[PDB]
RNA sequence: CGAAGGUGUGCUGUGAGGCAUGCUGGAGGUAUCAGAAGUGCGAAUGCUGACAUAAGUAACGAUAAAGCGGGUGAAAAGCCCGCUCGCCGGAAGACCAAGGGUUCCUGUCCAACGUUAAUCGGGGCAGGGUGAGUCGACCCCUAAGGCGAGGCCGAAAGGCGU
RNA sequence: AGGACCGAACCGACUAAUGUUGAAAAAUUAGCGGAUGACUUGUGGCUGGGGGUGAAAGGCCAAUCAAACCGGGAGAUAGCU
RNA sequence: CCCGGCGAGGGGAGUGAAAAAGAACCUGAAACCGUGUACGUACAAGCAGUGGGAGCACGCUUAGGCGUGUGACUGCGUACC
């Protein structure tokens, strides 16, 4: 469905940040795309009672739909809607409509 | 001893008249420039002038 | 909110608490007690607590240290009433609603 | 035992 | 029969090792990282707590339920800590008076 | 006074309820209509 | 750049109702002409739910009544300690069966439950707690009675019984 | 000796008051009858609905009895409200 | 962070487009219960309105004799099914 696995370096689309870098992410099958370029401060106080009594009043993910700049190699987007063949046995991921598997 | 039609409104709201509460009004007494409660000297130490209950 | 405090539940019925409230209005404030501390009815012990909490909110939400103020408002409302049963004449005369209220005290300017 | 309580 | 005046002395009586080898070992079953969190280099808080108390008057040390914002914004000004820091000491102290009253012989079971 | 009940487990089998149900056309019928028809957690014997 | 719904208002129709719009509201609605109805409530000692009334009235469960000093606590008439006082004692004591099924003990907490308060409890949440060759059940034995190989009956189901 | 006498337990219910939204869907209080007998009671068993049991009142058969309770025929029928 | 019993409950601050979304949480009507304000009201008889109607509180307008509320006094006058 998403295919975009971890370390998959994508780019921000749709809005807000936009045109930002971001890679890896933490998307999951029917899960969420943390990426790196989506996150405004955060809300949190000093609840932790451990020797590391922090506040977590900072840092956090900004879900956003999987609809981000497709992986992108040269410019941007470049839909990966193609399927390789006779490679692997499980999968056979292809890539942008520019070249072939990448 | 049964009743039959009774007007919640108006009526009863009238008997409530004799139901409001009331106000005290009392002093502080020489020492306590406040409390003194009612016709008592003061509770802080429960003394009218000295060794009564607990004081100096 | 122009420094409030109010309540909710606890249980003390409406009219029961609505009686002691009438005792305090207008001047109030400096009357955090006496016109209340010298009246014993459960309803009284409850309105005073929230009375102080309210007058206390005068050091947090707004300034105006405790000394002026007025308490131009005090009204209790009917709060959800608990239901229970009561063994009696085989089970006919049994309803028992615990009833409860609040107080909602206020302290504005004169 | 004073340190085994005040620190416990 | 207990207050800050006595609780403070318990800190000064820590001259001898202060537990550098005692309390440091009074937890065989360490909770992954309980030790360092308690000792805290023996100065991160172990020393600050004392300083905060030293900046307190004989009245405050006697009665803990008489300190307000007017006093909290003063102790932190002299000690160097903040408002929340001084509050933590009062909180940890409140749980001390409640414990030092519900026992007799060791308090074990 | 004596209110019509008086419990006694032993007196709760062949005399009534329990597993005795498995000894008669109707007795065993009860179980079907009971369990099957409208799944009952049932409990009978305790 | 605010639908249905709720609430106000203004205009409009003979009326059932119609529209325009303030506010609320947070997502949908549907001119028109036609089509089909779980099609329109004030009553049926109607059904369900919510809230009144009486009314802060009656009542707080055996007339064996309790007083005081401490403790604890936000607060004690009721809880813990103590001294008195009174009540039962073929029992209002002790043990067990039946039945109950953790109610037992310790620590805790007081929302709901205790016909009030509750720091207290058979309440909540935790833990802990019932150790058998001689006691009991299993287990041998059989009573009433039950079941019943084969068997005798009986449309079937099934009844009776060695 | 005795369906003998008096009288607790135990069994039963003649009278009055109270209760009658009760402490209680039959009791409490003061009296009352039997109390070695057709006595009284624990445990378990057996009789099933037109059927049982009955020192007989149509009484009792789970707060139900001139035909139990539960489910079904069932939306019985209702020239009546 | 602050009141409080280290309660309940709340008040700020912060999250959020909104907390007039706070977990009782969408919209939140009606009965029913309150606080505030304008007027009527303690010598007057009844289905409580309707017809007439002064005064009072606000609103009118370059008066022009009005709008909203309330309604003293007065003719009538026994709910619906
Ligand atoms: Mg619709
Ligand atoms: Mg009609
Ligand atoms: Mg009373
Ligand atoms: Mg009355
Ligand atoms: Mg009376
Ligand atoms: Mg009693
Ligand atoms: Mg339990
Ligand atoms: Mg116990
Ligand atoms: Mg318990
Ligand atoms: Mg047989
Ligand atoms: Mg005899
Ligand atoms: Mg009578
Ligand atoms: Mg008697
Ligand atoms: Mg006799
Ligand atoms: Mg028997
Ligand atoms: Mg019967
Ligand atoms: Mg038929
Ligand atoms: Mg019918
Ligand atoms: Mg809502
Ligand atoms: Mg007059
Ligand atoms: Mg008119």
């Amino acid at each position: 469905a998403a295919k975009i696995r971890r370390d998959d370096e994508v780019i921000v689309l749709t809005g807000k940040d936009k045109g930002k870098r971001g890679k890896v992410k933490n998307v999951l099958s029917s899960g969420k795309v943390i990426v790196e370029g989506i996150n405004l401060v955060k809300k949190h106080q000093k609840p932790v009672p451990a020797l590391n009594q922090p506040g977590g009043i900072v840092e956090k993910e900004a879900a956003i739909q999987v609809s981000n700049v497709a992986i992108f190699n040269a410019a941007t987007g470049k839909a990966d809607r193609v399927g390789f063949r006779f490679e692997d046995g499980k999968k056979v991921r292809f890539f942008k409509s520019n070249s072939e598997t990448i | 001893a049964v009743q039959q039609n009774k007007p919640t409104r108006s009526k009863r709201g009238m008997r409530r008249s004799h139901d409001a509460l009331t106000a005290v009004t009392s002093l502080s007494v020489d020492k306590t420039s406040g409390e003194k409660h009612l016709r008592h000297h003061i509770t802080a130490d429960g003394y009218y002038r000295g060794r009564k209950v607990i004081a100096k | 909110m122009e420094t409030i405090a109010k309540h909710r539940h606890a249980r003390s019925s409406a009219q029961k608490v609505r009686l002691v409230a009438d005792l305090i209005r207008g001047k109030k404030v400096s009357q955090a007690l006496d016109i209340l501390t010298y009246t014993n009815k459960k309803a009284a012990v409850l309105v005073k607590k929230v009375l102080e909490s309210a007058i206390a909110n005068a050091e947090h939400n707004d300034g105006a240290d405790i000394d002026d103020l007025k308490v131009t408002k005090i009204f209790v409302d009917e709060g959800p009433s608990m239901k229970r049963i009561m063994p009696r004449a085989k089970g006919r005369a049994d309803r028992i609603l615990k009833r409860t209220s609040h107080i909602t005290v206020v302290v504005s300017d004169r | 035992a004073a340190a085994a309580a005040a620190a416990a | 029969g207990f207050d800050l005046n006595d609780f403070l002395e318990q800190l000064r009586q820590m001259k001898n090792m202060g537990g550098m080898a005692s309390l440091m070992g009074k937890l065989p079953g360490m909770g992954q990282i309980p030790d360092n969190v308690k000792s805290q280099m023996d100065d991160k808080v172990l020393v600050r707590m004392e300083a905060i108390i030293n900046s307190m008057t004989m009245k405050e040390r006697a009665k803990p339920e008489i300190i307000k914002g007017s006093r909290k914004r003063r102790i932190a000004a002299g000690s160097g800590m903040q408002v929340q820091d001084v509050n933590r000491l009062l909180k940890q102290f409140d749980d001390m008076q409640r414990m030092m009253k519900k026992m007799k012989k060791g308090g074990m079971a | 006074m004596k209110r019509t009940f008086q419990p006694s487990v032993l007196k709760r089998n062949r005399s009534h309820g329990f597993r005795a149900r498995m000894a008669t056309k109707n007795g065993r019928q009860v179980l079907a209509r009971r369990r099957a028809k409208g799944r009952a957690r049932l409990t009978v014997s305790k």
